[PDB]
């Protein structure tokens, strides 16, 4: 404000402010047991198969 | 649980079967004629060599082949990609882990 008043006058101003950025981190499980796992790649015999 | 000769309240679970699994301990006990001394002198625990889990029995009516298993996990026998768990009787377990839930982290 320019005001005319007893009191003196202010002034301009100015601010900054800091600000940055927050981290997260998710997790997920898979479990695949080993009685499976490898007969993806079998000895590939039978109709059963 | 026969060659001992422990007591019936310290393990009454196996001891209905263990005269069943056997006769009445002297077709045992007729191997080790000494386990009436072997106690004397304290040195039972020093003969033993523990072994671990059966993966394989081959059986006949006198002489009876058993595969066992060191080291690890014993692949099994019947089906492939199987292994053998070791396996207890409920009655010689005793627990150290438990208490009323009231912490102390796992590993």
């Amino acid at each position: 404000i320019a005001h005319g008043d007893g009191r003196r006058p202010n002034k301009q101003r100015q601010y900054i402010v800091m600000k940055a950025c927050n981290k997260h981190h998710i997790g997920a499980e898979i479990e695949l047991a080993a009685a499976d796992i490898e007969l993806l790649f079998a000895e590939k015999e039978t109709p059963l198969d | 649980f026969m060659l001992s000769g422990m007591e019936a309240a310290k393990a009454p679970q196996t001891h209905k079967v263990a005269g069943v699994w056997y006769g009445s301990g002297s077709g045992l006990a007729d191997f080790i004629p000494n386990l009436s001394e072997l106690m004397d002198t304290g040195e039972f625990h020093t003969l033993l060599t523990p072994v671990g889990p059966m993966v394989q029995s081959v059986h006949s009516t006198f002489v009876t082949k058993v595969t066992s298993a060191m080291k690890g996990v014993g692949l099994a026998r019947d089906e492939p990609r199987a292994h053998v768990g070791l396996t207890l009787p409920c009655d010689m377990l005793v627990d150290l882990d438990e208490s009323c839930p009231m912490r102390e982290p796992a590993g």
